Protein backbone atom coordinates (compact mmCIF):
# COMPACT_ATOMS: atom_id res chain seq x y z
CA UNK A 1 0.00 0.00 0.00
CA UNK A 2 2.61 2.30 1.34
CA UNK A 3 6.42 2.87 0.38
CA UNK A 4 6.49 6.07 2.82
CA UNK A 5 8.09 6.61 5.73
CA UNK A 6 8.79 9.17 8.66
CA UNK A 7 11.79 10.66 9.24
CA UNK A 8 13.11 12.44 12.57
CA UNK A 9 15.54 15.30 12.41
CA UNK A 10 19.00 15.82 14.09
CA UNK A 11 19.27 18.97 11.06
CA UNK A 12 19.18 16.53 8.47
CA UNK A 13 16.14 13.82 8.35
CA UNK A 14 16.73 10.10 8.80
CA UNK A 15 14.14 7.53 8.86
CA UNK A 16 12.41 6.77 12.07
CA UNK A 17 11.10 2.98 11.21
CA UNK A 18 14.76 2.10 10.47
CA UNK A 19 16.30 3.36 13.38
CA UNK A 20 13.50 1.32 15.78
CA UNK A 21 13.45 -1.80 13.55
CA UNK A 22 17.21 -2.64 13.64
CA UNK A 23 17.35 -1.73 17.37
CA UNK A 24 15.22 -4.57 17.85
CA UNK A 25 17.29 -6.56 16.18
CA UNK A 26 20.29 -5.39 18.32
CA UNK A 27 18.01 -5.85 21.31
CA UNK A 28 17.15 -9.72 20.37
CA UNK A 29 21.02 -10.44 19.21
CA UNK A 30 22.82 -9.26 22.52
CA UNK A 31 19.95 -10.19 24.25
CA UNK A 32 20.24 -14.05 23.36
CA UNK A 33 24.08 -14.34 22.82
CA UNK A 34 24.54 -12.53 26.34
CA UNK A 35 22.25 -15.31 27.82
CA UNK A 36 23.87 -18.37 25.92
CA UNK A 37 27.70 -16.45 26.76
CA UNK A 38 27.23 -16.52 30.54
CA UNK A 39 27.68 -20.72 32.10
CA UNK A 40 29.64 -22.48 29.48
CA UNK A 41 30.27 -25.68 29.88
CA UNK A 42 32.57 -28.23 28.39
CA UNK A 43 29.75 -29.92 27.03
CA UNK A 44 27.44 -28.29 24.92
CA UNK A 45 24.65 -27.62 27.64
CA UNK A 46 20.55 -26.88 26.17
CA UNK A 47 20.72 -24.03 24.12
CA UNK A 48 24.18 -23.22 23.61
CA UNK A 49 24.73 -25.75 21.17
CA UNK A 50 22.78 -23.87 18.71
CA UNK A 51 25.12 -20.57 19.02
CA UNK A 52 27.50 -22.80 18.76
CA UNK A 53 26.41 -24.80 15.41
CA UNK A 54 26.04 -21.31 14.22
CA UNK A 55 29.19 -19.88 14.99
CA UNK A 56 30.71 -23.18 13.20
CA UNK A 57 28.88 -22.55 10.19
CA UNK A 58 29.91 -18.82 10.10
CA UNK A 59 33.62 -20.69 10.66
CA UNK A 60 33.20 -22.59 7.38
CA UNK A 61 31.67 -19.77 4.99
CA UNK A 62 34.42 -17.89 6.10
CA UNK A 63 36.83 -20.65 5.47
CA UNK A 64 35.54 -21.75 2.40
CA UNK A 65 34.87 -18.25 0.99
CA UNK A 66 38.38 -16.82 2.33
CA UNK A 67 41.13 -19.21 3.43
CA UNK A 68 43.32 -20.13 5.93
CA UNK A 69 42.95 -16.96 6.98
CA UNK A 70 39.51 -16.98 7.91
CA UNK A 71 39.68 -16.40 11.90
CA UNK A 72 40.22 -12.59 11.32
CA UNK A 73 37.08 -11.83 9.78
CA UNK A 74 34.62 -14.12 11.76
CA UNK A 75 33.06 -11.97 13.40
CA UNK A 76 32.75 -9.65 10.11
CA UNK A 77 31.08 -12.16 8.48
CA UNK A 78 28.83 -13.56 11.04
CA UNK A 79 27.32 -10.20 11.73
CA UNK A 80 26.73 -10.10 7.72
CA UNK A 81 24.85 -13.27 8.79
CA UNK A 82 23.22 -12.70 11.59
CA UNK A 83 21.74 -9.07 10.91
CA UNK A 84 20.57 -9.62 7.58
CA UNK A 85 18.95 -12.96 8.88
CA UNK A 86 17.42 -11.75 12.37
CA UNK A 87 16.54 -8.68 9.85
CA UNK A 88 14.19 -10.45 7.57
CA UNK A 89 13.01 -13.36 10.36
CA UNK A 90 11.95 -10.27 12.46
CA UNK A 91 10.16 -8.56 9.75
CA UNK A 92 8.81 -11.76 8.63
CA UNK A 93 7.31 -13.24 12.05
CA UNK A 94 7.20 -10.56 14.60
CA UNK A 95 3.52 -9.00 14.59
CA UNK A 96 3.50 -5.27 13.50
CA UNK A 97 0.78 -4.44 11.68
CA UNK A 98 -0.77 -4.05 15.54
CA UNK A 99 2.15 -1.19 16.00
CA UNK A 100 0.86 1.67 14.16
CA UNK A 101 3.66 4.61 13.70
CA UNK A 102 3.10 8.14 12.98
CA UNK A 103 3.43 6.99 9.26
CA UNK A 104 4.74 4.32 8.29
CA UNK A 105 4.82 0.61 8.80
CA UNK A 106 7.47 -1.18 10.48
CA UNK A 107 8.58 -4.64 9.37
CA UNK A 108 12.57 -4.76 9.02
CA UNK A 109 15.98 -2.56 8.80
CA UNK A 110 16.33 -4.06 5.46
CA UNK A 111 13.53 -2.42 3.73
CA UNK A 112 14.58 0.86 3.73
CA UNK A 113 17.48 0.70 0.98
CA UNK A 114 19.37 2.52 3.18
CA UNK A 115 20.27 -0.92 5.23
CA UNK A 116 21.34 -2.50 2.21
CA UNK A 117 23.39 -0.21 0.67
CA UNK A 118 25.36 0.61 4.05
CA UNK A 119 25.66 -3.41 4.28
CA UNK A 120 27.23 -3.18 0.90
CA UNK A 121 29.66 -0.15 1.54
CA UNK A 122 30.72 -2.12 4.50
CA UNK A 123 31.73 -4.77 2.62
CA UNK A 124 33.02 -3.31 0.58
CA UNK A 125 35.14 -1.26 3.12
CA UNK A 126 35.75 -4.94 4.01
CA UNK A 127 37.38 -6.20 0.98
CA UNK A 128 39.18 -2.76 0.17
CA UNK A 129 40.13 -3.66 3.62
CA UNK A 130 41.67 -6.94 2.90
CA UNK A 131 43.18 -5.88 -0.70
CA UNK A 132 45.22 -2.52 1.38
CA UNK A 133 46.31 -4.33 3.93
CA UNK A 134 47.24 -7.91 2.90
CA UNK A 135 48.75 -6.69 -0.76
CA UNK A 136 51.16 -3.78 -1.69
CA UNK A 137 49.15 -0.35 -1.21
CA UNK A 138 49.94 0.61 -5.00
CA UNK A 139 48.04 -1.90 -6.25
CA UNK A 140 45.14 -4.07 -4.88
CA UNK A 141 42.40 -6.31 -7.24
CA UNK A 142 41.81 -3.40 -10.18
CA UNK A 143 45.17 -3.35 -11.97
CA UNK A 144 44.78 -4.31 -15.50
CA UNK A 145 47.53 -6.68 -15.07
CA UNK A 146 45.87 -9.27 -17.56
CA UNK A 147 45.27 -7.05 -20.46
CA UNK A 148 45.36 -3.11 -20.44
CA UNK A 149 42.47 -3.26 -22.39
CA UNK A 150 40.91 -4.93 -20.22
CA UNK A 151 40.95 -1.97 -17.57
CA UNK A 152 37.33 -0.31 -18.56
CA UNK A 153 35.83 -3.91 -18.07
CA UNK A 154 37.67 -3.92 -14.39
CA UNK A 155 37.16 -0.50 -13.26
CA UNK A 156 33.02 -1.11 -14.23
CA UNK A 157 33.47 -3.93 -12.54
CA UNK A 158 34.45 -2.81 -9.03
CA UNK A 159 31.08 -0.42 -8.86
CA UNK A 160 28.93 -3.10 -9.66
CA UNK A 161 29.75 -5.73 -7.08
CA UNK A 162 28.20 -3.48 -4.05
CA UNK A 163 25.14 -2.09 -6.45
CA UNK A 164 24.25 -5.78 -7.14
CA UNK A 165 25.07 -7.13 -3.50
CA UNK A 166 23.46 -3.90 -2.17
CA UNK A 167 20.09 -4.33 -4.78
CA UNK A 168 19.71 -7.94 -4.61
CA UNK A 169 19.22 -8.10 -0.98
CA UNK A 170 16.73 -4.98 -0.41
CA UNK A 171 14.49 -5.69 -3.54
CA UNK A 172 14.12 -8.80 -2.20
CA UNK A 173 12.84 -8.11 1.06
CA UNK A 174 10.64 -5.61 -0.04
CA UNK A 175 9.54 -7.29 -2.69
CA UNK A 176 8.58 -10.26 -0.60
CA UNK A 177 6.51 -7.70 2.70
CA UNK A 178 5.08 -6.21 -0.85
CA UNK A 179 3.35 -8.91 -1.58
CA UNK A 180 2.51 -9.91 1.81
CA UNK A 181 0.48 -6.91 2.00
CA UNK A 182 -0.93 -6.38 -1.11
CA UNK A 183 -2.48 -10.02 -0.93
CA UNK A 184 -3.86 -8.81 2.32
CA UNK A 185 -5.76 -6.46 1.37
CA UNK A 186 -7.44 -8.62 -1.34
CA UNK A 187 -8.05 -11.15 1.18
CA UNK A 188 -7.58 -12.24 4.72
CA UNK A 189 -4.54 -13.98 6.64
CA UNK A 190 -5.30 -17.51 6.49
CA UNK A 191 -4.67 -17.54 1.87
CA UNK A 192 -1.43 -15.99 1.99
CA UNK A 193 0.44 -18.04 4.88
CA UNK A 194 2.00 -20.32 2.36
CA UNK A 195 3.37 -17.37 -0.22
CA UNK A 196 5.15 -15.84 3.50
CA UNK A 197 6.69 -19.47 3.71
CA UNK A 198 8.15 -19.08 0.62
CA UNK A 199 9.60 -15.39 1.59
CA UNK A 200 10.29 -16.71 4.14
CA UNK A 201 12.45 -19.20 2.57
CA UNK A 202 13.78 -16.42 0.74
CA UNK A 203 14.32 -14.41 3.57
CA UNK A 204 17.09 -16.77 5.57
CA UNK A 205 18.88 -17.32 1.62
CA UNK A 206 19.35 -13.93 0.58
CA UNK A 207 20.74 -13.20 4.06
CA UNK A 208 22.93 -16.70 3.68
CA UNK A 209 23.95 -15.49 -0.06
CA UNK A 210 24.88 -11.82 1.11
CA UNK A 211 27.50 -13.01 3.83
CA UNK A 212 28.53 -16.02 1.34
CA UNK A 213 29.22 -13.55 -1.10
CA UNK A 214 30.78 -11.08 0.84
CA UNK A 215 33.28 -13.36 2.13
CA UNK A 216 33.95 -14.32 -1.55
CA UNK A 217 34.63 -10.64 -2.53
CA UNK A 218 37.71 -10.97 0.31
CA UNK A 219 38.90 -13.66 -0.92
CA UNK A 220 39.09 -11.81 -4.52
CA UNK A 221 40.92 -8.96 -2.25
CA UNK A 222 43.88 -11.65 -1.02
CA UNK A 223 44.81 -13.62 -3.82
CA UNK B 1 29.70 -15.52 23.68
CA UNK B 2 32.43 -16.57 20.55
CA UNK B 3 34.39 -16.49 23.16
CA UNK B 4 32.73 -18.38 25.26
CA UNK B 5 31.91 -21.51 22.46
CA UNK B 6 35.55 -21.65 22.30
CA UNK B 7 36.46 -21.95 25.88
CA UNK B 8 34.16 -24.66 26.23
CA UNK B 9 35.63 -26.15 22.95
CA UNK B 10 39.17 -26.28 23.66
CA UNK B 11 38.32 -27.99 27.47
CA UNK B 12 36.76 -30.57 25.49
CA UNK B 13 39.22 -31.03 23.27
CA UNK B 14 42.09 -30.36 25.95
CA UNK B 15 40.36 -32.95 27.66
CA UNK B 16 40.58 -35.75 25.00
CA UNK B 17 44.38 -34.82 23.58
CA UNK B 18 45.09 -35.34 27.67
CA UNK B 19 43.07 -38.45 27.90
CA UNK B 20 44.93 -39.62 24.31
CA UNK B 21 48.21 -38.00 26.43
CA UNK B 22 47.67 -40.42 29.54
CA UNK B 23 47.17 -43.38 27.43
CA UNK B 24 50.28 -42.96 25.42
CA UNK B 25 52.22 -42.58 29.11
CA UNK B 26 50.91 -45.68 30.48
CA UNK B 27 51.87 -47.58 27.41
CA UNK B 28 55.08 -46.30 27.91
CA UNK B 29 54.97 -47.00 31.67
CA UNK B 30 54.04 -50.87 30.87
CA UNK B 31 56.60 -51.10 28.07
CA UNK B 32 59.27 -49.89 30.26
CA UNK B 33 58.02 -52.32 33.44
CA UNK B 34 58.51 -55.12 30.85
CA UNK B 35 61.73 -54.35 29.81
CA UNK B 36 62.94 -53.77 33.05
CA UNK B 37 61.23 -57.25 34.29
CA UNK B 38 63.39 -58.79 31.70
CA UNK B 39 66.81 -57.35 32.95
CA UNK B 40 66.18 -58.51 35.97
CA UNK B 41 65.78 -62.15 34.62
CA UNK B 42 68.10 -62.08 32.21
CA UNK B 43 70.74 -60.32 33.46
CA UNK B 44 70.78 -62.70 36.72
CA UNK B 45 71.03 -65.87 34.36
CA UNK B 46 73.99 -64.40 32.58
CA UNK B 47 75.40 -63.12 35.43
CA UNK B 48 75.46 -67.35 37.28
CA UNK B 49 76.67 -68.42 33.47
CA UNK B 50 79.36 -66.58 33.66
CA UNK B 51 80.04 -67.35 37.34
CA UNK B 52 78.91 -70.70 36.99
CA UNK B 53 81.48 -71.46 34.24
CA UNK B 54 84.54 -70.06 36.28
CA UNK B 55 83.40 -71.99 39.07
CA UNK B 56 83.17 -74.90 36.77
Amino acid sequence: VGQHFYWQIGGFQIHGQVLITSWVVIAILLGSAAIAVRSPQTIPTGGQNFFEYVLEFIRDVSKTQIGEEYRPWVPFIGTMFLFIFVSNWSGALLPWKIIQLPHGELAAPTNDINTTVALALLTSVAYFYAGLTKKGLGYFGKYIQPTPILLPINILEDFTKPLSLSFRLFGNILADELVVVVLVSLVPLVVPIPVMFLGLFTSGIQALIFATLAAAYIGESLE
Amino acid sequence: LGDFMDKRDASIKEQLSGVKDTSSEVKQLEEQANAVMRAARAEISAALNKMKKETQ
